[PDB]
RNA sequence: UGGGAGAGGGUGGUGGAAUUCCCGGAGUAGCGGUGAAAUGCGCAGAUACCGGGAGGAACGCCGAUGGCGAAGGCAGCCACCUGGUCCACCCGUGACGCUGAGGCGCGAAAGCGUGGGGAGCAAACCGGAUUAGAUACCCGGGUAGUCCACGCCCUAAACGAUGCGCGCUAGGUCUCUGGGUCUCCUGGGGGCCGAAGCUAACGCGUUAAGCGCGCCGCCUGGGGAGUACGGCCGCAAGGC
């Protein structure tokens, strides 16, 4: 059981996926646009994030969990609404950064990003 | 830089040699010197037991000095870089201020004058010997022992080197020439700088003649042989290989490990060979 | 609220001067544009050049978490 | 001859002896290459905007020097040879730009 | 780089007369060092063409002055010449 | 002589973010992907998360309608070596100039040779879609290559589709970078709008496509054709 931890929000364009960890960073449960039943472009939806969100927030509790701390990497449709979902949940969100992975001119990206 | 020739015979044509440069005397030292005796591949049974060897030039061998913890502060100069038919590297003359002198492989970079030498206080600059724990993480590296104190075992060919790659207590991580991540026992000499004469892979012998001259006596092919002789003998005209490409002895020659599984020092073995 | 503004005379060339420099950088820790600056073009090219050097020193960040 | 700002970070978990030991490194390094120290500042200990060879601090040196142009990047190379130096950043010594 | 004393030094020496700074034999000298410096240069650094240009340029401006010097006065044309030993 | 700005070039070092992979931990039923899908990956434990490591390539913000270079082109930061260029002083030389057939050098990418390197990306190739079909577009894979050294290749919408130099012919406005006495003035760049003039028009207009002089290159209806033949160059591709 731990009271306390994180919350990671990946969201993407095709998908959002939230996973609560502990406060070193080890998962205690996660959900996606998957989990609650979505295939598809329908997994990238705000809504899918919403009850994806939830439904992590729901087991995590079921751990004991009280506070997180919410880490949200990704520029996806579902980001927002998973970040309202945690809020809504019952969880005290002590806290919201962004740690969004961005090159400093890295590695040539595939051809639909230029 | 290999030396390339004009095409005034055919082999010629393709034939290059070393150029020799790093080569500042071409005789050795008396004391250092003693016969190689020939065994042309036979082994005390008088069996061949290594095929097509013999033949070759004559040679005197010439004592290498792969232990330098032998002399630990004993700084030394460099006298000379000599010529040694025995292997591929070049090696080089250490005039001790001992008075003692002694052959090392000749480092990439080695300067006649320039001094070296060995122990855990060495400076960390080409030609100086030190264990491996007290050389630093990422410095290439070369004649490394493989057990303390056991000589010198890795990394001795002429180009090749190794790179300390990190620490693991007692042991430190090398990258073999091979590409293998190894550990090796701290207290491993090993020799900063890479094996020089690093050109040598660009030699074309040229023609069969130069073969010879190594002692390297023509390969036949099982194909060319005869059912008695070899799996690929016989057949009517020329034939493929009819079943999986194997040894004179039988055993597959494409694929097939050939290394001991319950050995010993596979636990010290972190990645296998690159390529 | 021009950052040059808010600072009397410094050295746009000291790349130790962590505090006056930590200005010029945005919560994310990136390098501010001119129009938060105030400088002209010649002085934020000294200050860009010596902020980097701050970085590599380890005085500066390279970038920094967002908060919210 | 011209005049560079040797910006040295050492290991912050040393002693008091290893850290003068390697401060000893150093300036005998800096003799060697020729180089002829003017001023000198030693800031120490600072709490780092990043960890370096993942440690939050880093322990600061620092001397405006005078030296052969040719030998800089040698010297620099020689300072960096020691593990417990985990920065070494050699400046061209420049007049100030003020701004105001 | 090319210190100003050295500079001051050759400039000196092939100055016409005591003030003399501009004249051919003191532009050519002056060229004359900085081409030897910089052939110096591109026989390490082979590769940099852009400087070699700058090298073209000098040896140009040096051909040209001293056609001029050779036109006006061969006698100190073949002693400034010989002075630098240049013709080849 | 004294200064200035700059991704100009070369060499040696070195920093952080990110991708991939490998190791350890934690965790479970999907992840990925698209217009929607499927191939693919995943209970042999993927994705998402944390710590460790390896390695290659490219340098976020600054960054701009910006700067530099003859052109190609040049962007983390440090050092060394080195080119061009501008200004102020008006000190020296005394037409030493302009151009420039040949020649020589440089010359993006792709390509070639020898050797290294290979993370990401990605010709060819394999598969999934799409579609009437789809040797494509989209998706999942994937080898050369992309990177380094040396040697070749010598092309291009290599463009401002605008040769170089000089003199002359309203101004307005933004900007970069010097020197003033710092209102503003004056140099050198980079844009925009426009006097006269030019132009078939579109447009150009002190960065001329205006008015003049010098020298070079080039055009002479479309296709055939940058082909053939000859010659010269190249390892080849193929170039002139
Ligand atoms: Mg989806
Ligand atoms: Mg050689
Ligand atoms: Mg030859
Ligand atoms: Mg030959
Ligand atoms: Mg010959
Ligand atoms: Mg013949
Ligand atoms: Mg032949
Ligand atoms: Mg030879
Ligand atoms: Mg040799
Ligand atoms: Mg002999
Ligand atoms: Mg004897
Ligand atoms: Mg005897
Ligand atoms: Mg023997
Ligand atoms: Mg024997
Ligand atoms: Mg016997
Ligand atoms: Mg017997
Ligand atoms: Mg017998
Ligand atoms: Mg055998
Ligand atoms: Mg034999
Ligand atoms: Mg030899
Ligand atoms: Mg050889
Ligand atoms: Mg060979
Ligand atoms: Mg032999
Ligand atoms: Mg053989
Ligand atoms: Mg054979
Ligand atoms: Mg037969
Ligand atoms: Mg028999
Ligand atoms: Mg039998
Ligand atoms: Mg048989
Ligand atoms: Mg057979
Ligand atoms: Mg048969
Ligand atoms: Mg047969
Ligand atoms: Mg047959
Ligand atoms: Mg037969
Ligand atoms: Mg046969
Ligand atoms: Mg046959
Ligand atoms: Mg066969
Ligand atoms: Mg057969
Ligand atoms: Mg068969
Ligand atoms: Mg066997
Ligand atoms: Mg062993
Ligand atoms: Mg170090
Ligand atoms: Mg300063
Ligand atoms: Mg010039
Ligand atoms: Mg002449
Ligand atoms: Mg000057
Ligand atoms: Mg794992
Ligand atoms: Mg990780
Ligand atoms: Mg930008
Ligand atoms: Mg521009
Ligand atoms: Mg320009
Ligand atoms: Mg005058
Ligand atoms: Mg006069
Ligand atoms: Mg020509
Ligand atoms: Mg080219
Ligand atoms: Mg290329
Ligand atoms: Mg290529
Ligand atoms: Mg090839
Ligand atoms: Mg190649
Ligand atoms: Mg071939
Ligand atoms: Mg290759
Ligand atoms: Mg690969
Ligand atoms: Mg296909
Ligand atoms: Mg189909
Ligand atoms: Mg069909
Ligand atoms: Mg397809
Ligand atoms: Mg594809
Ligand atoms: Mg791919
Ligand atoms: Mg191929
Ligand atoms: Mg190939
Ligand atoms: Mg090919
Ligand atoms: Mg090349
Ligand atoms: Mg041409
Ligand atoms: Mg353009
Ligand atoms: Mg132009
Ligand atoms: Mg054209
Ligand atoms: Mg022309
Ligand atoms: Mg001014
Ligand atoms: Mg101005
Ligand atoms: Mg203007
Ligand atoms: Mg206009
Ligand atoms: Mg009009
Ligand atoms: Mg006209
Ligand atoms: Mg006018
Ligand atoms: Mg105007
Ligand atoms: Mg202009
Ligand atoms: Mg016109
Ligand atoms: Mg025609
Ligand atoms: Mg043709
Ligand atoms: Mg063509
Ligand atoms: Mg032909
Ligand atoms: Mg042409």
């Amino acid at each position: 059981q731990v009271a306390s931890g994180r919350a990671y929000i990946h969201a993407s364009y095709n998908n959002t996926i939230v996973t609560i960890t502990d406060p070193d960073g080890n998962p205690i449960t996660w959900s996606s646009g998957g989990v609650i039943g979505y295939k598809g472009s329908r997994k990238g939806t705000p809504y899918a994030a919403q009850l994806a969100a939830l439904d992590a927030a729901k087991k995590a509790m079921a751990y004991g969990m009280q506070s997180v701390d919410v880490i949200v990497r990704g520029t996806g449709a579902g980001r927002e609404q998973a970040i309202r979902a945690l809020q809504a949940s019952g969880l005290q969100v002590k806290s919201i950064v962004d740690d969004t992975p961005v090159p400093h001119n890295g590695c040539r990206p595939k051809k639909k990003f230029r | 830089a290999v030396k390339k020739f004009k095409p005034y015979t055919p082999s010629r044509r393709f034939m290059t040699v070393a150029d020799f440069s790093e080569i500042t005397k071409t005789e050795p030292e008396k004391s250092l010197v003693k016969p190689l005796k020939k065994t042309g591949g036979r082994n005390n049974q008088g069996r061949i037991t290594v095929r097509f060897r013999g033949g070759g030039h004559k040679r005197l061998y010439r004592i290498i000095d792969f232990k330098r913890w032998d002399k630990v502060g004993i700084p030394a100069k460099v006298a000379a870089i000599e010529y040694d038919p025995n292997r591929s590297a070049r090696i080089a003359l250490l005039h001790y201020v001992d008075g003692e002198k002694r052959y090392i492989i000749a480092p990439d970079g080695l300067q006649v004058g320039q001094q070296v030498v060995a122990g855990p206080d060495a400076p960390i600059q080409v030609g100086n010997a030190l264990p491996l724990r007290f050389i630093p993480v990422g410095t290439v590296v070369h004649a490394v022992e493989l057990e303390p104190k056991k000589g010198a075992k890795l990394a001795r060919a002429a180009g090749t080197s190794a790179q300390i790659q990190g620490r693991e207590g007692d042991y430190v991580i090398l990258r073999l020439p091979s590409g293998e991540l190894r550990k090796v026992h701290g207290e491993c000499y090993a020799t900063v700088g890479a094996v020089g004469n690093a050109d040598h892979k660009n030699i074309v012998l040229g023609k069969a003649g130069r073969s010879r001259w190594l002692g390297r006596r023509p390969h036949v092919r099982g194909a060319a042989m005869n059912p008695v002789d070899h799996p690929h003998g016989g057949g009517e005209g020329r034939a493929p290989r009819g079943r999986p490409p194997a040894s004179p002895w039988g055993w597959q020659t494409k694929g097939l490990k050939t290394r001991k599984r319950r050995k010993p020092s596979s636990r010290f073995i972190i990645a296998r060979r690159k390529k | 609220a021009k950052v040059k503004a808010t600072l009397g005379e410094f050295d746009l060339r000291d790349y130790r001067n962590v505090e006056v420099l930590k200005r010029f950088l945005s919560e994310t820790g990136k390098i501010l544009p001119r129009r938060r600056t105030g400088l002209s073009a010649k002085e934020q090219r000294i200050l860009a050049k010596t902020i980097k050097r701050a970085r590599i020193l380890g005085l500066l960040p390279f970038t920094e978490k967002l908060v919210r | 001859m011209r005049r560079y700002e040797v910006n040295i970070v050492l290991n912050p978990n040393l002693d008091q002896s290893q850290l003068a030991l390697e401060k000893e490194i150093i300036q005998r390094a800096l003799e060697n290459y020729g180089a002829r120290v003017e001023k000198v500042e030693e800031l120490g200990l600072r709490r780092l905007a990043y960890p370096i060879a993942k440690d939050p601090q880093g322990y600061f040196l620092w001397y405006q020097v005078e030296m052969p142009e040719d030998r800089v990047n040698d010297l620099a190379r020689e300072l960096r040879i020691r593990d417990n130096v985990r920065r070494v950043m050699v400046v061209k010594s420049q007049e100030p730009f003020l701004a105001n | 780089p090319i210190t100003k004393e050295e500079k001051q030094k050759v400039i000196q020496e092939f100055a016409r007369f005591p003030g003399d700074t501009g004249s051919t034999e003191v532009q050519v000298a002056l060229l004359t060092l900085r081409i030897n410096r910089l052939s110096e240069h591109l026989k390490v650094h082979k590769k940099d063409h852009h400087s070699h240009r700058g090298l073209l340029m000098m040896v140009g401006q040096r051909r040209r002055l001293l056609r001029y010097l050779q036109r006006e006065d061969p006698e100190r044309y073949r002693a400034l010449i010989e002075k630098l030993g240049i013709r080849g």
